[PDB]
């Protein structure tokens, strides 16, 4: 009855690069957070300045 | 055919160093779940079941 | 007197034939009068479908309960007589039956898992009953939290993947799986080269061989045949499911990061660095002075009925974490002294602990290794995953290369800096938010 | 409940010189940490009061 | 091939102390300390002293502190434990071959010279509260211990479980006299799996060479029968119902054995009918409800205990009890054929025999036997015993039940419940 | 065997007990030591016997130093008389936290 | 207290000018603040402990 | 009384810490040397020489 | 319950009752410890039904008239779907209850089946009970005739 809590459909809100379902993640997880710590890196640089 | 509670009945106590507390008795519950709903009491105030360090390489 | 180096190779090399058939039969003779024997199949709900799903755990409530052969209760009549244990598990990856008995009984024992695994009835008005007996099941499931949490651990780190669902399947399934259904899973799963007869005891491999040649005989001898599916990969995904439950006396959590594969070398080093954070109760001896930090720290700050290390491993991919229990005003704290300590290991790993870890992983492994059925169970689960038994001395080489340098390099690779999958139940007001669990997973120092 | 022990603000004002557990044996040497808080408000005052024209 | 396996070597002392062991070539040592000092050696002063002592094992020794045994045993990935019957305690300590010196010097530290500190002993007080709602979680383990204080006066009456009104009061001197009392050469078994006899024997004489306790075995338990109820309405019903049956080492005890297995006690199928067990088929003709019963069969050195025990729902739990008490009255006015006796044997004998199959099994029974009966007996004489019931001995057994004064535990919504009295 | 240089030594131990002067408030040597973690852990482990005395001895003198006075001279504690009841407590603490910091290092 | 009327020679010495006696004992006073708090004060709280055998 | 930090542990754990405590150091003078404009170091840093004369 | 048990005289007379009955006056005055905090607002409306009813009730006046309770019985005491009355049937049984508390004294009570109250025989084990010594009669007395 628990076993009926499958969690809902987040295709609508997920990265290009983890879509597929037979793929791994790990394949584009050095890209994913590279992108989001290069913008948090950028902002730093911005800020310093 | 000795061992008092491996003659299978009465109850043995357990406590160790690095492994959970047991008991064990033969009392029944195995073919007690298999006519069913025991709504079991299993990690309310409590312990954990089946014996760890159990793994594989 | 021996050393532990010498009792490692006096452990009796397992003994490997293949049937024409596919199937694999294996065994490990020792002087014992009783034996283990039985079937391991690649079977289990990561195979099936959203329609087909819990289809193998409904097989599991059929396959005791009659063959062709012996129609009804003959066979429980039968392994009762002779004073043996008949017994059946479902994993997500792998299906086992096995009996428990006598040794001079082997050839019954044989033929009765054969009838079992290739000629079960499954009887109309048997299918009915065992319907409200899995539903029952279900309702009682439900009541244990550490099922609920890795079941939904699960559901939420493999998503849209087969790996998501439960073995039991849900409810719906449960209620409207046909006798139809359960022929075509038997057909196209109880396939001879995805089955072992695996051994272990007092018993030669030739009469375990020429049981095989008798009883499985005519599996897949001319048939095999087209559409098959291989495993395709399951997709972890970095998420949270929290099933906040007040009424609920105690919290359960469960995290994990993606492990590799069963096939995976570092699944070792991995063992080695759960083992220096180790298992608490509530029930162990030694509070303050315990060596894991995380259980010495539980113990005296009263942070826990229990914690569990856990390496699960399928095919390709894992769930490499920790599950703990605990009151509500405690979450926060065991989740910071959790991650602490991967942290610590990923970064900072030192010598002394690392073999602690080995240790505890020789010893596990020697005391888990212990009667028939657990040798059993290595044998037929083994050849189904690696397809070699890799033998104890071979373990204890891959334990013994294991230092500090292993240890932070293969933790790192797991743990740091990545998105692990958190499943809350119960009490779960003070579970840290999913961003600060995902801050836990680095360090700003390092 | 009293007022003093539970208002926000005089809690704090409370647990500082009210109610606050005191050794029964302190001399004359522990006057001087509410002294130099007496010469910090007389510095003040006196000091803005020459701010007002300097 | 394997190697050809070695035989267990075995040597009484002259001070009493027997000394056991196998090389069975393994990569894990076992050792045991098995000692005639569980919680029927306590009296009415000191309740629950057995209890404390059994949660006591790494606190303060003269040899190593509580914080050296907890590290230098997890050091080398080891384990302690003290496993308690109403007979016996049992010190175990597992470890790889290299290492059994570290975890014999701990073991001996921990049997023979523990310190029992005043403050290490209050602070552990709490720990005998934990422990008993863990165990008293389970239902069977309050019916066991309420169905032992109905049967006995005395002794075997006593509960594994400190008694509440003993938690925080049992003393640093109780514990002291316990084990000068109890943990004396004449009381006491060395067993160990995977070390040599010439080791053995060398750790028996030089360090358990102790006596000044008590002469051996009993008070004498005093077999009284009567009932404990426990109001619970728990919707369950658990119930034991018992005869005082044969003392360990008696032949009338393998009868006794026999005769669980023809009335049946655990399950042998994941999800079974249970066809061959004779209680079970016997309340399922007439309940058609949730339940189990089994055989009960708790056999001691100078008593036992034998008869049955049931679950089942409130309404249901009168109906179950007369029907699995009427099922061992058809045996005992000798409605048995010989084919049952057959199969009540095959079940006891491949029963015992995989009992003894792990390290575990194997070292808790060569212990308890070298305690009880004083020798090692081989599995095809437990066998051969076995083999030598007769059916009249099974009858025999069953009548003495029967005929024997009832003790009886129960636990939950007891309105339909019965009473010895109703039976 | 030690007579005249143990006596002498004994004399400026008893001298300088007299110049410290905890005696005149009736305090005991053990009374006046510093509570670091070793200490509290040495008091959290007296008898209670001990551990009520230490509490009445430590009262009395806070007390008479809220008065700035001391005791008459029959009432101080005579350096003879001087019971190291913590001492031993102290001493196994310390062999407790110095065999972990062992451990520690390897 | 020997501290303290090194102090008060340094008050002393602070207020006179750089000329013949008040420099060698400015230094010897300097020197001395020093040897009190750094060395001196520290060597008698070990010498009073091993007095009372602790 | 710091005799206590000496061992084969402690050691482990400075040549763990070192390469992190090293690059801490590089960020710090690289650091102070941009937020000062200093002079001796960066005259020598072959792009950004915006002094010329 | 707390207060009322720390005279370990009412422990002994509610095992006292409990050991001597089946059924019915074997039940407590206090509540068991499993039914704290189950006892449900139908339970408690169910017993008033079943029990506050005209046949099983008294009204009892001290310095009021007569005409004044009559008519407050007639006005607001005439309540009838209850219960037919007086008891299941208290079957005596025999036995024992034993608590180990370690306590200083031992308090035990031994008993048997009597006489039901307003038969002539309870006022023979009333008289029975003075003959053998209920209370004392003088303070810090010997009890002579006890
Ligand atoms: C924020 C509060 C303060 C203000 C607004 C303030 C303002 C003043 C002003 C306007 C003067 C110049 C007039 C004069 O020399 O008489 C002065 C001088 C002085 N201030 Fe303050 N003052 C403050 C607190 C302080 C404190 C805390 C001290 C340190 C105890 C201090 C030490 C003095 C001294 C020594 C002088 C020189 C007095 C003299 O000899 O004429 N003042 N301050």
């Amino acid at each position: 009855s628990h076993t009926d809590i499958k969690v809902p459909d987040f295709s609508d809100y997920r990265r290009p690069e983890v879509l597929d379902s037979t793929k791994s993640s790990k394949e584009s997880s050095e890209a994913r957070k590279g992108f989001s710590y290069l913008v948090t890196a950028t902002t730093t640089v911005g800020v310093a300045y | 055919m000795l061992s008092v509670a491996a003659r299978s009945g009465p109850f043995a106590p357990v406590l160790s160093a690095t492994s959970r507390g047991v008991a064990g008795a033969l009392r029944p519950l195995v073919q007690a779940a298999v006519p069913a709903t025991s709504e079991s009491p299993v990690l309310d105030l409590k312990r954990s079941v089946l014996c760890r360090e159990s793994l594989r390489g | 007197t021996a050393t532990y180096a010498q009792a490692l190779q006096s452990v009796p090399e397992t003994q490997v034939s293949q049937l024409d058939n596919g199937l694999r039969v294996a065994s490990e003779q020792s002087s014992q009068p009783t034996c283990t024997v039985g079937v391991w199949i690649d079977a289990g709900s990561r195979y099936e479908s959203e329609k087909n799903n819990g289809a193998g755990y409904f097989v599991e409530h059929l396959a005791f309960k009659g063959t062709k052969n012996r129609p009804g209760n003959a066979l429980e009549k039968e392994v009762e007589s002779m004073g043996a244990h008949l017994n059946a598990y479902s994993t997500r990856e792998h299906t086992a039956y096995y009996i428990k008995a006598l040794s001079k009984d082997l050839p019954k024992a044989v033929e009765l898992l054969a009838d079992i695994v290739q000629n079960c009835s499954l009887e109309d008005s048997q299918i009915e009953k065992e319907r409200d007996v899995i539903l029952q099941e279900l309702q009682e499931n439900d009541t244990s939290m550490r099922d609920v949490v890795f079941n939904y651990l699960h559901a939420t780190a493999f998503q849209g993947t087969p790996l998501a669902q439960s073995v039991e399947g849900p409810s719906e399934n449960v209620r409207k799986l046909s006798r139809a259904d359960l022929t075509e899973y038997l057909s196209r799963h109880y396939k001879a080269p995805r089955m072992v007869l695996a051994a272990a005891g007092g018993l030669e491999h030739r009469q375990l061989l020429d049981l095989a040649q008798k009883h499985f005989s005519g599996l897949s001898g001319t048939y095999d045949e087209d559409a098959v599916p291989t495993l395709s990969p399951c997709r972890f995904t970095g998420s949270q499911i929290c099933h906040r439950e007040d009424g609920l006396p105690l919290a359960h959590v469960a995290i994990a990061v993606e492990g590799p594969g069963w096939a995976h070398p570092d699944n070792v080093a991995l063992q080695v660095a759960n083992a220096i954070i180790g298992h608490y109760d509530c029930t162990y001896g030694g509070g303050a002075h315990l060596s894991s930090p995380l259980a010495s720290i539980a113990a005296t700050n009263k942070l826990c009925q229990s914690f569990q290390t856990f390496n699960i491993c399928y095919a390709d991919t894992g769930l490499l974490g920790a599950h703990f229990v605990c009151d509500h005003m405690s979450i926060d704290d065991m989740m910071f002294v959790l991650q602490g300590q991967w942290m610590r290991l990923c970064t900072s790993a030192t010598e002394s602990e690392v073999l602690r870890g080995k240790n505890l992983l020789r010893n596990a492994l020697v005391s888990h290794l212990d009667g028939t059925t657990p040798v059993c169970e290595d044998i037929g689960r083994s050849l189904l995953t690696y397809g070699r038994r890799i033998p104890l001395a071979e373990w204890e080489s891959r334990i013994a290369e294991v230092d500090a340098r292993v240890v932070r390099e293969v933790c790192s690779k797991y743990f740091y800096d990545q998105c692990p999958a958190v499943a809350g139940f119960g009490p779960i007001e003070q579970l840290p938010d999913y961003n600060r669990i995902r801050s836990g997973m680095f360090w700003l120092r390092f | 409940t009293n007022i003093r022990k539970s208002h926000p603000l005089m809690k704090i004002v409370n647990n500082a010189f009210i109610d606050l557990p005191a050794p029964s044996n302190i001399s004359s040497w522990w006057n001087f940490g509410s002294l130099l808080g007496i010469c910090l408000i007389l510095q003040i005052l006196t000091g803005l009061f020459l701010a007002m024209h300097y | 091939v394997p190697p050809h396996p070695q035989d267990l070597e075995f040597t009484r002392l002259p001070n009493g102390l027997v000394i056991a062991s196998l090389e069975n070539y393994a990569p894990a040592s076992r050792i045991g300390l098995f000692i005639k000092a569980g919680s029927r050696y306590e009296n009415s002063n000191n309740l629950g002293t057995s209890h404390l002592l059994r949660l006591a094992s790494s606190l303060t020794t003269k040899g190593a502190s509580s914080f050296k045994i907890t590290r230098g045993i997890e050091a080398v990935g080891g384990k302690l434990s003290v496993t308690s019957t109403r007979e016996n305690m049992a010190y175990t300590v597992e470890c790889l071959r290299d290492d059994v010196d570290i975890l014999m010097e701990f073991l001996l530290n921990v049997t023979t010279a523990p310190e029992f500190r005043r403050w290490e002993v209050a602070a552990l007080q709490p720990q005998l509260r934990i422990d008993k709602a863990v165990a008293l979680q389970n239902p069977q383990a309050h019916v066991i211990e309420n169905l032992h204080a109905a049967a006995y006066r005395n002794a075997l009456a006593n509960s594994l479980y400190c008694p509440d009104y003993r938690i925080g009061k049992v003393t640093p001197v109780e514990l002291h006299d316990y084990v000068q009392n109890h943990f004396t050469s004449a009381r006491m078994a060395l067993i160990g799996l995977g070390v040599s006899h010439p080791v053995l024997k060398q750790v028996a004489e030089q360090f358990l060479n102790i006596r000044g306790g008590l002469g051996l075995s009993g008070a004498k338990a005093k077999y009284h029968g009567g009932e404990i109820r426990e109001q619970n309405g728990d919707s369950l019903v658990h119930a034991a119902l018992v005869a005082e049956s044969a003392a360990i080492g008696s032949a009338e005890a393998n009868a006794f054995s026999v005769l669980q297995h023809v009335l049946g006690a655990g399950p042998h199928v994941k999800r079974g009918s249970n066809a061959t067990s004779s209680l079970y088929q016997a309340v399922a003709k007439g309940v058609h409800q949730p339940f189990d019963v089994s055989a009960f069969n708790a056999s001691y050195s100078d008593s036992g205990l034998f008869g049955f025990y049931t679950i089942s729902q409130a309404a249901s739990a009168g109906d179950v009890i007369k029907a699995a008490y009427n099922q061992v009255k058809t045996i005992a006015q000798g409605n048995l054929s010989n084919p049952d006796v057959q199969a009540a044997k095959n079940k006891l004998k491949a029963g015992y025999l995989m009992s003894v199959e792990s390290s575990e099994g194997f070292l808790d029974e060569v212990g308890s036997q070298a305690l009880a009966a004083g020798s090692y007996t081989p599995p095809s004489t437990v066998l051969q015993q076995i083999d030598a019931v007769a059916d009249a001995d099974v009858i025999n057994a069953a009548k003495k039940f029967v005929s024997g004064r009832k003790s009886m535990a129960a636990s939950g919504n007891l309105g339909h419940t019965p009473f010895i009295d109703e039976l | 065997a030690v007579s005249a240089s143990s006596r002498w030594l004994e004399g400026i131990r008893k001298w300088y007990y007299n110049a410290a002067g905890f005696n005149k408030l009736g305090l005991m040597r053990d009374d006046t030591i510093h509570e670091n973690d070793d200490v509290k852990e040495a008091i959290r482990r007296l008898p209670e016997n001990l551990y009520d005395d230490r509490v009445f001895r430590i009262k009395r003198a806070l007390d008479l130093s809220m008065r700035q006075q001391i005791l008459p001279k029959e009432q101080w504690t005579k350096y003879e008389e001087d019971k190291s009841y913590l001492e031993p407590y102290l001493k196994e603490v310390i062999r407790e936290r110095k065999e972990r910091e062992e451990w520690a290092k390897k | 207290w020997a501290l303290v009327a090194d102090l008060l020679t340094l008050t002393w010495i602070g207020g006179q000018p750089v000329e013949h006696p008040y420099i060698t004992i400015g230094q010897l006073a300097s020197v001395l603040y020093f040897l009190l708090i750094l060395v001196l004060m520290p060597t008698a709280g070990t010498i009073e402990n091993k007095l009372l055998k602790w | 009384m710091l005799t206590r930090f000496l061992g084969p542990r402690y050691r482990q754990l400075a040549r763990n810490w070192v390469p992190t405590a090293s690059l801490w150091g590089a960020v710090g003078a690289v650091g102070l040397v941009w937020a000062t404009d200093w002079r001796l170091i960066l005259d020598w840093v072959p792009y950004i020489n915006g002094k010329f004369k």
